[PDB]
């Protein structure tokens, strides 16, 4: 309706407050953790490690290795059959600040001119050297020939505080089959 | 069997902590209260069917606006509570509640919970808002707001006497075996 981010805060300042509240400490141990403030050195706050297509009727796997080449990927073709169900599985790790809203955006072009735009949101995660796993409700290909062709796609990882995490390009074919 | 995710959220004093506290123990704390409650589940039973509803208070504090988002992914049902007896609580709703959830959660179903329901009738209750020019929120007033916020369900209870409290409970569960697509 509204909404506005809220004020930043860093995690000593989470920490700090409320800290003779029992149930406050514990409520921070289960979102926070405790124990070894461990950190990846040399790695960006978010590193978005793959984004692939959960597709139950799909014969090979459609997935996209994030942390190879962006230069390949911006010259190859993902092929979806028009019509079918499918999820989106995203792969990533918060390094050492909490991450406000992470969200995925999308600019898809079509004869080199802006058709689309998407978004969806992965959400706010804390910091922890296990990677997380995200997955969108069931969506459903576009149908019919109108929407059969080849697109082109620029996609990034950004949030709340507007802070590129990833950009990349790929292009999508929808077809009648699978092939 | 069947995993469900149940997230609280709302004005700090609602009763999100009471409510979930006598849902769980069957019994209303009237003690100690604890700022929130820690996280449990409910192994229910909805018509033959087996479900482990994981429930998860929240801290309302505007201090912890951004914290407390870390607690909603993978939430499958969301309760917005508000008091009956505090009009504050209920354009809370309107101005921050359901803009948050909607903004970190755009398509789970949400569940609008009037609480305090055994104050609304009471007289020194009643009073004491007239004389700040207030009044109760009445099943009209909470169900119009339902209705704004595009809620599955509007409840209103009590955790004091458990009046309609269990039934918060079954209807955020049918509200993910039940919903739309
Ligand atoms: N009469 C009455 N008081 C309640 C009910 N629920 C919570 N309260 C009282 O409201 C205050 C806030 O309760 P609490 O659950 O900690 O609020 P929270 O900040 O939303 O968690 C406490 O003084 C409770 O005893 C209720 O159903 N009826
Ligand atoms: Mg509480």
């Amino acid at each position: 309706g509204n909404y506005k981010p809220p004020p930043q805060k860093s995690l000593k300042e989470l920490q700090e407050m409320d800290k003779d509240d029992e149930s406050l400490i514990k409520y921070k141990k289960t979102l926070l953790g405790d124990g070894p403030v461990v950190t990846d050195p040399k790695a960006p706050n978010v590193v978005v490690t793959r984004l692939t297509l959960v597709c139950e009727s799909a014969p090979g796997p459609i997935t996209m290795d994030l942390t190879g080449d962006l230069e390949a990927l911006k010259k190859e073709t993902i092929v979806l059959k028009e019509g079918s169900e499918y999820r989106v599985k995203i792969h990533f790790k918060v390094n050492r600040d909490i991450v406000s809203g992470l969200k995925y955006v999308q600019h898809t072009y079509r004869t080199g001119v802006k058709v689309d735009k998407a978004t969806f949101m992965v959400g706010s995660y804390g910091p922890r050297p296990e990677e997380y796993e995200f997955l969108t409700p069931v969506e459903e290909a576009p149908k019919g020939m109108l929407a059969r062709g080849t697109y082109h796609n620029k996609s990034f990882f950004t949030d709340d505080d507007k802070q590129d995490h990833l950009s990349w390009e790929w292009n999508l074919s929808i077809k009648k089959e699978w092939g | 069997m069947q995993a469900i995710k149940c997230v609280v959220v709302g004005d700090g004093a609602v009763g999100k902590t009471c409510l979930l506290i006598s849902y769980t123990t069957n019994a209303f704390p009237g003690e100690y209260i604890p700022t929130v409650f820690d996280n449990y589940s409910a192994n229910v039973m909805v018509d033959s069917k087996p479900v482990n509803l994981g429930l998860w208070d929240t801290a309302g504090q505007e201090d912890y606006d951004r914290l407390r988002p870390l607690s909603y992914p993978q939430t499958d049902v969301f309760l917005i509570c508000f008091s009956l007896v505090s009009p504050a609580s209920y354009e809370n709703v309107r101005a921050k509640w359901f803009p948050e959830v909607r903004h970190h959660c755009p398509s789970t179903p949400i569940i609008l919970v009037g609480t305090k329901l055994d104050l609304r009738d009471d007289k020194d209750t009643i009073e004491k808002l007239k004389e700040k020019k207030l009044a109760p929120i009445t099943y009209p007033q909470g169900l119009a707001l339902a209705k704004e916020i595009d809620s599955v369900k509007y409840l209103e209870c009590s955790a004091l006497t458990q009046r309609g409290l269990k039934t918060v409970f079954d209807e955020a569960i049918r509200a993910v075996l039940c919903p739309q697509p």
